[PDB]
Parts: structure tokens; C-alpha cells; sequence
């Protein structure tokens, strides 16, 4: 089960490298696994987080229409680190505990850190294979709308939403820095990650790692919070932390609705 | 734990995506904290 | 529609007139309800909002008297230095003195904070 | 000569205990700057008030101070003074600290550290 | 008493104007006052002064030979405000406040001409104007050559060698004017330095505003073991009612510090 | 009060020389 690295640049036919070898690997071998390093071009996941994916059934379309549970997932929160590069090389670590052949996505520790077999580029064993910021946002908050797609059996707000008092969810506001008594606003109408880990706020101090469960939205807080899932009602129990990141409802949600 | 599936609650209809104008409805001046 | 930081116009009114009524108290609930719409962007501000609050952050340390006049100073210039690379001649030149020469006069800086608060009332809020 | 130090005691306990951190040996010895500035009138050498600002930035930080949008405040002002008065890594911060978005407040806790210590061997 | 005052820039001859107005009104007229404005030139105070000067006898020599008590006298500190022009102005109204004909020496502008109810304008270049038409190490050692004709008062003898006088930390207070020195550390600014001997157990005493106060003389503190060893030659009927030290940017000439034999 | 004119010993050390007068405690006065 050797390990396959990818390396490439924009515009090189990375992701449709790794949808032809997973759908030729399914053929001979009955499973293959998956690390995804990307946050802005995330496969199997809504944007921003770091997972190891599974794959038991082909992939025949674009990354909205074969979403997945992740074995192992993280919610970063930020589609892409430009000035932190010693939180995600961290995090991959806390995915990486976790490891059937192995396919690996990326955006020199990289191409180390994982004790590797395959360097495969499609720009040990270098192989190469020598093979727009409004339109990549279109398929990122239309993942996002695919995650919201298993609430339907009826409009978006018409649904039960669930409850929970402000003392058994603790909150905490990644990437921003909000003042503690005015925290409510923050969270108020907002897309949370319901990960795992009476009064009021319940703030935390440092961002954990965690390990995100899935992606639940915030209808409204009177002084409860309604959190409205698409988690299946059996992993909601476990569900004790709300994180926000840099990932907000897509605006087709909040806005005009009928 | 505590969670709730709202069994019966009736509100939910027309647009409440947000509007469960005062800016104090959710004001706070006390927060626990986690460590 | 559009979607929009602010809840309400009663959000976007509450912080527009509590910002500059000072009253030493109401301009720290409205400097705090904006860094809630940092949130509400990802991390991110208009840069005339940010500025804005930035010389009311100064403000509300020179007249408690959070820190000595020499620390005091290093906010007022860089956040005048912000506001004018971002956003007549006592201004302008204020800049490059505060820069590129002796360090300016404390009261010199409080003026001109003082005075530069006053653009934003008018212009922008 | 007339002198802003009276002896060695001066010239040399000061220099010793501005970068031998301790928290109170570097209060001390910034104490005992301001008074070299009245023994010049109101005038210190731009290197003496640029290593002062970048520890009254520390003593600051390290303490806890004032929020993060506070404490790159002082951070960029004294490295915008330092660079303008007295490679790329640390001369290319000025620009983004004046003229676009605010540096990383991580930015500021390594090049304020890093210029501290290139005072540490050409001066003191 | 027709008030006279004085208006005009560097190298105009205003300073060679005074001491000839003055010679010629003291053949007819007794008695002639004069109000200095200056700080960085002035006539019969040592330079950071703002004085009510009088004359009774001539001028007939260079400022650092006609050194005389002011009837009214404000230490400044500094010989040029150039950045704080609402203290200085503030100064003049306390000096004048002491007030024969006046002569006005001046360095704003039109506002020095007001507050005086002025009877000339004489520029030697009631609104009365006659303005007729007529270095920076020469004028650093004037300023110290009148600082060192105010210590040659203590002579009958070394310097250091005059017996000083003496007053513990409680009895007069401490102000450091035109800096920001750490109230711990401030017996260091007041060693071996030149203070202003003006008027108003626990080591300092310090203040917390500067004071518009009525100094009375110059004074040198020689040192202070943890006594205030005040070297000073103003009379010794003056030193009781001295209370207070004010140090401003006006140092001992460094000749004063250096090698003495 | 007064001044006391002195009666010891200053020609033998200069005009300094008369951490050693470091302080801790200082009072302060309001006008």
C-alpha cells in the first residue's frame, strides 16, 4: 500500500488526476484512501476543512455531487493559510494519526512528514508526469449548498430546528477577534461547525483540534440556541463545542427566501 | 446530553432566517470562560 | 437584497451615534460592536472603519492615562499615519515629521487626532 | 568631556541589564534613560531612542498591555521609526505596516526581536 | 510713559538700539525701565529669562557685562519656545504685571504688538510706528560667557573649592521643567547641574505642574550622598526665602565641569 | 527656614563626586 503524493501548480489537472486513478484503483483494489491537504478546493468536504477521505463507490462528476463522510476531519475554518504555515502542517499531523493505498492532495515537509512511496506531480519515487477567483467562490458555497441539500425530505427556515440551553455548547470564534460580552452577534444567523471536544456564554480560550462532526446553522438566540442540522439526530448528542471561521451561509440563504 | 429536537413549536414559518430591533435583545455583561 | 454586518438599522444607528457621543462609555459599547462586524466579514473591515476606530482606541487611552506620554505617542502617530497613507499642510507634514524626523509634541498629535476624528463625523458616519 | 553618564556604573550597568531581561533589570536600566535626556537637554541619539521604544514595545507585550490591535500599534510605529532612522525580510514590513493591511500581530513578535537583537552587537 | 517696543528680524541692528535709546534718554530722563522678550539673546539675565529689567546706569559694553537683578524675573528654560507659543505669551502677562518709559525687546507677532497698550512700534529693521530702515557657535558662546559672568560673582578661588551651602530632602522642592525624568531616578538630573534657585526625611519632594514662579537666582547643586550642597551666589540674605530648584534646558557650561586646577 | 552654611571638610573632590542615591520612594505635591 504505497503512499501517493501530488504536487502541482494552478491549472494542471491535479483533482482530475486524482478522480482517474481513484476510478481506475476501484476496479482491481476494493478500497482506497484519501488525504486531503487542500482547504479552498476541498473534494469530498465543504471548504476549509483538512479530512482523510474514504472511498468505496467511483467518482463520476464535480466535487459537489459526491460528498462523504470523512474518516478524519478538522475544521480549519480559513479556505487558505498564507501567514500560519506552523498550524496547518500541525494539523495535518492530528489527520494524519490516522492511516489500503493512500492518495494525497496538496495545495519540502511535505513531501516528507508522511514517509511516502509516491511523488506524482502532473505539473520516494519521482514520477512527474508533465500534464478566476469569481468563479472558484461559485463552487465553494455550492458545496456548501450541498450540505444543506440532506435537509430536505420545504423552505430552509421552515424546518425544526433542534435547541440547546447556553450552558451545555461552549463557543468560540476562530479567526476574528470579538469582544466577550458581544459574542451573540457573532453567532446569531451564522454557519458553525458543530464539533466535538443556563447563564450565557461559555467562551473558551485557545482553538482547539478537534474533530469536526458536521456543519450545522444558527436560526436565532432569545434571551436558546436553535441550531438546525443536517447531522443525523444519533451523532447530535455528541456534539458539546460550536467553532466559527472565515466560512459564512452562502447569501442565496439568507437572502430572499419563499 | 441536553439537546432538544423542539417537538412542538410553532413560529418557524414566514422568514425567521434571523429575526427571533432593540440592539439588546441579546446583549450580555457576564460570560463564563473555558481554558 | 443584500446582506450586511449589521442586523438592523437600529445596529447601524446605535454604534453611528455612540460612536463620536462620547460620554466615556458609550463609545467603548460602540467600539466593541464593531469588532463584532470583523466577524461578521471573515477579518475583515473597510479601511475607513477601521480607521475610525483606531483613533477612538487612542482616544480612550489619553484621557484615562493608560500608559506614559512616550508610549502614549506611538499610537496617535501610527494611527495618523494610517489615516492619512490610506484615507492641508498641518496634517500632510504631520506625517513626515512623525516618520522621518524628531518625534512630534504630544500636544501636537492630540490636535491633530482630535481635529481628524472630526472628517469622519461629517464624511463617513 | 562632559558626559551624560557619570561613570562606568552608568555606561555599563545600563548596556548590561537592558538585554539581561529579568523583567525588572530592563525597567531599571529604561528608568535610567529618561534621565540621560534631561542631561542633554531633551535630546537622545536616535539608536539610544530606538532600542528604548522597542523595549517599552516588549515590557508591553510581555506583560499582557492592551489588546492585540493595540500592541501592533506600538509594535509597527517603533519598527517604522527604527527602519526609517536608524533584506527584505524586516525592510519590507514598513510597507505593509503603513501602507496596506496590518501585519500579522506574529509579524511584529518576531521582527521587534529579531531588530532588538542587531542593536544588541553594533551598539550596546 | 510712552511704552516702546521693538520689532525685527536677525541681523537688523535691534539689539545695538536699546543700548543707544537707553544712553540717550539717561541724560535728560532719571530713570528707564525695560522689558526683555528675548530668550536666546538676553541682555541682563542669563539666557532662558523672561524679565522686567531696570537702568540706572549706561550700557557701554556687551550683554555679559551688564549683569543686573530684574525687578521681575520668569525661568523659562529654554532660549526659544518655537513649539509651545501659549506659555511664553502666558509668561509675558505675569512679567508685566510688574510695571517711566518701557522699552520692549521681542524675538505672535501681531499679538506681541496687543496685551501691552503700546505708545511705539520702533522696528529698527497705540500704533505709533517710526520702523526705519538699517552662527549658531557665536551665539552659543555669548549665552555661556553671561552664565559664566553669573558664577563670577562667588569669586573674593576654585570653583569647587567655595564652601557650599546646605539643605536636607525636605525643605526645598525638585522640578525638572522641559523633560520627562522618572520620579525615582531624578536625584541623578540634579547632580552637578546648573538650577534656577526660584521661589514658591523623604528624599524627593517633587511637584507634579510647573509653577509660574518669581526666580530669584542661579545656584549649583555640587552633590548629594544618600544634604543638597547648593553652590550659589546669590546673597545670603536671598537664600532663606529659596524653596524651590527648577532645572531647564540650561546646563553649567562644560568648561565649569571640565579640568579644574 | 534655613540655609546652613557648612562647616566640613571641597577642595579635594570635584564637582560630582562628593547608584549610590538610587531611590524607591518619592512624594509628590499638587498645586
Amino acid at each position: 500500500c504505497p503512499v501517493i503524493l501530488v504536487c502541482g501548480s494552478q491549472d494542471v489537472g491535479k483533482s482530475t488526476f486524482n478522480r482517474y486513478l481513484i476510478n481506475h484503483l476501484l476496479n482491481s483494489l476494493p478500497c482506497v484512501d484519501y488525504l486531503e491537504c487542500d482547504l479552498g478546493q476541498t473534494e469530498f468536504t465543504p471548504p476549509g476543512c483538512i479530512s482523510l477521505l474514504n472511498i468505496t463507490e467511483p467518482v463520476l462528476g464535480p466535487p459537489f455531487t459526491h460528498l462523504r463522510t470523512p474518516q478524519k476531519m478538522v475544521y480549519y475554518g480559513k479556505p487558505s493559510c498564507k501567514n500560519n504555515y506552523e498550524n496547518y502542517i500541525d494539523i495535518v499531523k492530528y489527520v494524519f494519526s490516522a492511516y489500503s493505498p493512500l492518495i494525497v492532495n496538496t495545495m519540502i515537509d511535505l513531501i516528507r512528514l508522511l514517509s511516502p512511496s509516491h511523488v506524482v506531480q502532473f505539473r520516494h519515487k519521482l514520477i512527474g508526469v508533465y500534464t478566476r477567483e469569481s468563479h472558484n467562490k461559485i463552487l465553494r458555497d455550492l458545496s456548501i449548498l450541498s450540505y444543506l441539500s440532506q435537509l430536505q425530505p420545504s423552505p430552509l427556515h421552515s424546518l425544526t430546528p433542534y435547541q440547546v440551553p447556553f450552558n451545555a455548547v461552549a463557543l468560540r470564534i476562530t479567526h476574528s477577534d470579538v469582544a466577550p460580552t458581544h459574542i451573540l452577534y457573532a453567532v446569531n444567523a451564522s454557519w458553525v461547525g458543530l464539533c466535538k471536544i443556563t447563564n450565557g456564554p461559555i467562551l473558551l480560550a485557545q482553538t482547539p483540534i478537534c474533530d469536526c462532526l458536521g456543519f450545522g446553522i444558527c436560526r436565532g438566540i432569545d434571551m436558546l440556541y436553535h441550531i438546525l442540522t443536517p447531522v443525523p439526530p444519533e451523532e447530535l448528542r455528541t456534539v458539546n463545542c460550536l467553532l466559527v471561521g472565515a466560512i459564512a451561509i452562502p447569501h442565496c440563504v439568507l437572502k430572499c427566501q419563499r | 446530553s441536553a439537546w432538544q429536537v423542539s417537538s412542538e413549536d410553532v413560529r418557524w414559518d414566514t422568514f425567521p432566517l434571523g429575526r427571533m430591533e432593540d440592539p439588546a435583545e441579546l446583549m450580555l455583561e457576564n460570560y463564563d470562560t473555558m481554558y | 437584497g443584500i446582506v450586511v454586518a449589521w442586523l438592523s438599522r437600529a445596529e447601524w444607528d446605535q454604534v453611528t451615534v455612540y460612536l463620536f457621543c462620547d460620554d466615556h462609555k458609550l463609545q467603548r459599547y460602540a467600539l466593541n460592536r464593531i469588532t463584532v462586524w470583523r466577524s461578521r466579514s471573515g477579518n475583515e473591515l473597510p479601511l475607513a472603519v477601521a480607521s475610525t476606530a483606531d483613533l477612538i482606541r487612542c482616544k480612550l487611552l489619553d484621557v484615562t492615562g493608560g500608559l506614559g506620554t512616550d508610549e502614549l505617542r506611538l499610537l496617535y502617530g501610527m494611527a495618523l499615519v494610517r489615516f492619512v497613507n490610506l484615507i492641508p499642510d498641518w496634517i500632510v507634514d504631520l506625517r513626515h515629521e512623525l516618520t522621518h524626523k524628531k518625534m512630534p509634541h504630544i500636544n501636537d498629535c492630540r490636535r491633530g487626532c482630535y481635529f481628524v476624528l472630526d472628517w469622519l463625523q461629517k464624511t463617513y458616519w
